[PDB]
DNA sequence: TACCCCCCCTTCGGTGCTTTGCACCGAAGGGGGGG
């Protein structure tokens, strides 16, 4: 018995048709159980085919999580209500989360099942739970409530939740909470015992107000940037001199002040590639202002909240990746660098599903966006094994790209 | 009127009216047929008699029932389907045999004028208005709207499907050990209870579908192995594909390969190893699908072979959900894969094939994963788990090739099988130049209106060489550099482009193209023992690479 | 002279980067199959 906010799609728009992909046995037995309480409870109720809309669902375990989380990807039925969650009821962002030397993640989203859902708006959350060899058609459902991973449920609950939250935040003045989509996270400069019993007191505090919580624990100020970096040999070959020039040129489109003429000089002849070639003086000398350039920062790289955020990655070989979060191209807003992931030296696709929620966790905390992520892996392959190592509540937007590492300038 | 079930609401597209189309020139031969059912439908309310308030209409023809006497009636509703609501079809796939598991006792039966069985939703109904032609041009004909889902329209099968969820629901959940495999009106149920038993809960079953006036016919009805199913004959332990026929035509036209093309991909998914490369060579390109072509001599070997596999007849399994699923993969050639997917050796619970050629440039390795891939999404839908893959390439093999890609790439838990052909990688580029090789620092470029160009090199020892190409492009030139520093080497060489191109497409050691030129690099590069390529920006004044591209354009 | 679904094989052309050529992909029309 609340008020149902009302919710309008972008202007010109029509809602998610989105076909539903084959699930595991495992994935829907999960489902199915996790359909039939959330009936029982009127949180949703069965539809038929009149309802043009649909949009994918399936399961997931949380790190270590063991029990089953149900899991809609909204990404469609997000880019179709973005005027709602960013101009009208949006949420700031707080510059002085990735500030804190610890933050944890919390899922609240089981809070989002109080607040009933708009009626008019409750046609765009269908979904279709596929059967095993299709022994039994789709069976089709509606939300009633306030879905788990829809962008408009955190900025509805907004005026609840900052009412739950403001006791804790009088008495803990100077920790910083976040909202983004299922979760809360929470950072405060606390020693790490007093840190873990903040929270347990976030969670009885929250408790009273009619909610659970089924944690992460982040340290962003222990993320390190990765630069661009110069080799060290005591005597160079004409590869090893060719490699370095084509480095330095492709980053001279970020440091302009890289030169390559006397490095070139060295080449001008037609040489055998093992040979030996020692350095001049004016061409150390080159080497070593260029090793300075890039010690320095990027000049006039600044976010710009109005434009998407971008994750490219790059798969280095022996357990390492490597990405870089831009917004116009060759401005990098962070560049990092992973390594010794779950599946290394087993599994690609594992590594990369695990790198991809590393660098939307820390989008979130930094600037409070998930970006789109440039994928090196053929769609296809993707497609196929992503779900079985999917841990997080909330999918990126991504696109596939092949670029062949011509120029390795990102790792040595 | 009356109310069998729960009706379902449609609407139209907003802001459009009915279908206002004239009727066909019917021939009299199917009147006679037509409104010979068509005035039965009235008696039952399935079908209204309307004014001339209703101003809409909508052709109607009739085709005989396949495989019967009797007819069926269908309406052209395309003109309707262009303005009516978009749905979402509830029907994600079909069901295949190699997923059911075995049952004690089974059953099969269609339900009979099943759309008719289905009210219409009231509001809706003045839209089907269409008019009943005569023998003669005087007599006008009663115009009628549908009281239920017409065969025809685009909603009738979502509606039904939808609506039989919701009838068998009830009994589904009073009996959950019942197994009910749901298409359309074709119900397969079956159980672990004594066959007496069974018999008794499939009256049950029948006098609650009749309940919501839904008829069991016993003519459809079918009590005794072997069950018609889906196009299949399953038998307690065993099931495979009704008989499959061949044409025996002497003359080939396109449609005919088409036909031949779709009855053995049908067949491939019980009959191992089915090819159809060489046949679906004949249909690439063509204009009419009337036209003749003959057989080539490798698509005539290819359909005699397909045919002595469907000599012998073969059958599939069941699935044990307690032991394990394997799929075990042959290559064929020519960018051909087949697979088994059994449980138990040497029964197959159902085979198939990959023949898809993704691409301009792949290779062996590249197809088998992206076969995996596929057989892994079928065992998804059809048993919810992928299976172990015994595969016809070496662990080395398949550790060197996902390493070194610089793409992300994997194949689930997998056992090497020493059945050859066995897939390799045919070279592999060094990663650090090759000491005592000669370097070759190529290049190539090409005019764009004269699409004429040079592809040439020079060396650290001082040889040389330059081409002139006719009809070219600046791609083509650099692929022509590397070919000809390939054919003018030793048996192991180092090569320094600047062709982004190029070197992409090397890198991924293709063993196959659609490019001609690039299967001859390929050719090159098996015969090589080591090869370093390297990439260098061009006009940077580096190396041999300024003086190849003075001696290029000139 | 109809409807909906799944599969393969081919054409063709939009998309974006390898660049105004080349490579990739998805919709579509051919066929098979089911009701
Ligand atoms: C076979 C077939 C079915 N259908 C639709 C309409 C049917 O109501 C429904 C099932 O068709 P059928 O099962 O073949 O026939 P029926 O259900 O009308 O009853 P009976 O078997 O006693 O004759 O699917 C078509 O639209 N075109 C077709 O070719
Ligand atoms: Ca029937």
């Amino acid at each position: 018995p609340i008020e149902t906010v009302p919710v309008k799609l972008k202007p010109g728009m029509d809602g998610p048709k989105v076909k539903q992909w084959p699930l595991t046995e495992e994935k829907i037995k999960a489902l199915v159980e996790i359909c039939t309480e959330m009936e029982k409870e009127g949180k949703i109720s069965k539809i038929g085919p009149e309802n043009p809309y649909n949009t994918p669902v399936f399961a997931i375990k949380k790190k270590d999580s063991t029990k089953w989380r149900k899991l809609v990807d909204f990404r469609e039925l997000n880019k179709r209500t973005q005027d709602f969650w960013e101009v009208q009821l949006g949420i700031p962002h707080p510059a002085g989360l990735k500030k804190k030397k610890s933050v944890t993640v919390l899922d609240v989203g089981d809070a989002y099942f109080s607040v009933p859902l708009d009626e008019d708006f409750r046609k765009y959350t269908a979904f279709t739970i596929p059967s095993i060899n299709n022994e039994t058609p789709g069976i089709r459902y509606q939300y009633n409530v306030l879905p788990q991973g829809w962008k408009g449920s955190p900025a509805i609950f907004q005026s609840s939740m900052t009412k739950i939250l403001e006791p804790f935040k009088k008495q803990n003045p100077d920790i910083v909470i976040y909202q983004y989509m299922d979760d809360l996270y929470v950072g405060s400069d606390l020693e790490i015992g007093q840190h873990r019993t903040k929270i347990e007191e976030l969670r009885q505090h929250l408790l009273r107000w009619g909610l659970t919580t089924p944690g992460y624990e982040l340290h962003p100020d222990k993320w390190t940037v990765q630069p661009i970096v110069l080799p060290e040999k005591d005597s160079w070959t004409v590869n090893d001199i060719q490699k370095l020039v084509g480095k330095l040129n492709w980053a001279s489109q970020i440091y302009p002040g890289i030169k390559v003429r006397q490095l070139s000089k060295l080449l001008r002849g037609t040489k055998a590639l093992t040979e030996v070639i020692p350095l001049t003086e004016e061409a150390e000398l080159e080497l070593a202002e260029n090793r300075e350039i890039l010690k320095e920062p990027v000049h006039g790289v600044y976010y710009d909240p109005s434009k998407d955020l971008i994750a490219e990655i790059q798969k280095q070989g022996q357990g390492q990746w490597t990405y870089q979060i831009y917004q116009e191209p060759f401005k990098n807003l962070k560049t990092g660098k992973y390594a010794r992931m779950r599946g290394a030296h087993t599994n690609d696709v594992k590594q990369l599903t695990e790198a991809v929620q590393k660098i939307t966790t820390e989008s979130i905390v930094i600037w409070g966006k998930t970006p789109k992520f440039k994928l090196p892996i053929q769609k296809e392959t993707w497609e196929t094994w992503w779900t079985e190592y999917w841990q997080a509540t909330w999918i990126p937007e991504w696109e596939f790209v092949n670029t062949p590492p011509l120029v390795k300038l990102w790792y040595q | 009127p009356i109310s069998p079930i729960e009706t379902v609401p449609v609407k139209l597209k907003p802001g459009m009216d009915g279908p206002k189309v004239k009727q066909w020139p019917l021939t009299e031969e199917k009147i006679k047929a037509l409104v010979e059912i068509c005035t039965e439908m009235e008696k039952e309310g399935k079908i209204s008699k309307i004014g001339p308030e209703n101003p809409y209409n909508t052709p109607v023809f009739a085709i005989k029932k396949k495989d019967s006497t009797k007819w069926r009636k269908l309406v052209d509703f395309r003109e309707l389907n262009k303005r009516t609501q978009d749905f979402w079809e509830v029907q994600l796939g079909i069901p295949h045999p190699a997923g059911l598991k075995k049952k004690k006792s089974v059953t099969v039966l269609d339900v009979g004028d099943a759309y008719f069985s289905v009210p219409l939703d009231e509001d809706f109904r003045k839209y089907t208005a269409f008019t009943i032609p005569s023998i003669n041009n005087e007599t006008p004909g009663i115009r009628y709207q549908y009281n239920v889902l017409p065969q025809g329209w685009k909603g009738s099968p979502a509606i039904f499907q939808s609506s039989m969820t919701k009838i068998l629901e009830p009994f589904k959940k009073q009996n959950p050990d019942i197994v009910i495999y749901q298409y359309m009106d074709d119900l397969y149920v079956g159980s672990d209870l004594e066959i007496g038993q069974h018999r008794t809960k499939i009256e049950e079953l029948r006098q609650h579908l009749l309940r919501w006036g839904l008829t069991t016919p016993d003519k459809k009805h079918q009590k005794e192995p072997p069950f018609l199913w889906m196009g299949y004959e399953l038998h307690p332990d065993k099931w495979t594909v009704q008989p499959i026929v061949l044409p025996e035509k002497d003359s080939w036209t396109v449609n005919d390969i088409q036909k031949l093309v779709g009855k053995l991909n049908w067949a491939s998914q019980i009959y191992p190893g089915i090819k159809v490369r060489q046949l679906s060579k004949l249909l690439r390109g063509t204009k009419a699908l009337t036209e003749v072509i003959p057989l080539t001599e490798e698509a005539e070997l290819e359909l005699a072979e397909n045919r002595e596999i469907l000599k012998e007849p073969v059958h599939g399994v069941y699935y044990d959900p307690s032991k394990d699923l394997i799929a075990e993969i042959q290559k064929q050639g020519q960018g051909q894969w087949t697979y088994q997917i059994y449980q138990e050796p040497f029964k197959n619970l159902k085979t198939g094939k990959y023949a898809r050629m993704r691409g301009a440039h792949t290779n062996d390795v590249k197809q088998l994963t992206e076969a995996v891939q596929k057989i892994t999404t079928e065992s998804i839908v059809i048993w919810g788990k992928t299976p172990k893959f015994k595969l016809p390439i070496q662990k080395e093999t398949w550790e060197t090739w996902w390493t070194e890609y610089w793409q992300a790439t994997w194949i689930p838990e997998w056992e090497f099988v020493n059945t050859p052909p066995l897939v390799k990688l045919w070279y592999q580029l060094e990663k650090e130049p090759i000491v005592g090789a000669e370097t070759f620092y190529v290049d190539g470029a090409a005019n764009r209106e004269t699409k004429l160009g040079k592809a040439g090199y020079v060396t650290n020892k001082g040889r040389q060489k330059v081409v002139p190409l006719t009809n070219t492009t600046n791609q083509k030139t650099e692929l022509q550099a590397i070919y000809l520093a390939l054919q003018d080497s030793g048996l192991e060489v180092n090569i320094v482009t600047n062709s982004q191109y190029a070197l992409g497409i090397i890198q991924a050691q293709p063993d196959k193209s659609e490019s001609e030129l690039v299967n001859q690099i390929i050719e090159q590069l098996i015969k090589k023992e080591k090869v370093y390529l390297a990439w260098v920006p061009a006009h940077k004044g580096i190396g041999g690479n300024e003086q190849v591209d003075k001696l290029v354009s000139a």
